[PDB]
């Protein structure tokens, strides 16, 4: 279980505007992902960490499954279900509220 | 110009 693509994926965006959409949202467990702008056809996970931090991981796209760290996903659904159910992604924090672009 | 820096998951 993970929330629908529309609710977190916002197309290629570049890091400022990544947090500043993230810190309009204002709660620690905000999340997006985007395609970077700099490194373009691969993704990125940003988080607003409980200290007001955002936190960007990539996640490289290969073969139609997505990796981030050495850890394999077949879909970004199973990744953000894999953060936010099973896993931290910081120590003791986990992804917890999507957040969506402002035009879909 | 520079690269921004990532992060890896806890995990990782």
């Amino acid at each position: 279980t993970a929330p629908p693509t529309n609710q977190w994926y916002h197309g290629k965006l570049d890091r400022t505007i990544a947090e500043e959409r993230l810190r309009q949202a204002g709660k620690s467990g905000s999340y997006l992902i985007r395609e970077s702008d700099r490194r373009p056809g691969s993704f990125v996970l940003s988080f607003l960490s409980q200290m007001n931090v955002v936190n960007h991981f990539r996640i490289i796209a290969m073969s139609g499954d997505y990796y981030i760290g050495g850890r394999r996903f077949s879909s970004l659904s199973d990744l953000i279900g894999y953060y936010s159910h099973v896993s931290s992604l910081l120590k003791g924090e986990k992804l917890l509220y999507p957040v969506a672009p402002p035009e879909p | 110009e520079e690269e921004n820096i990532y992060s890896v998951p806890h995990d990782s």
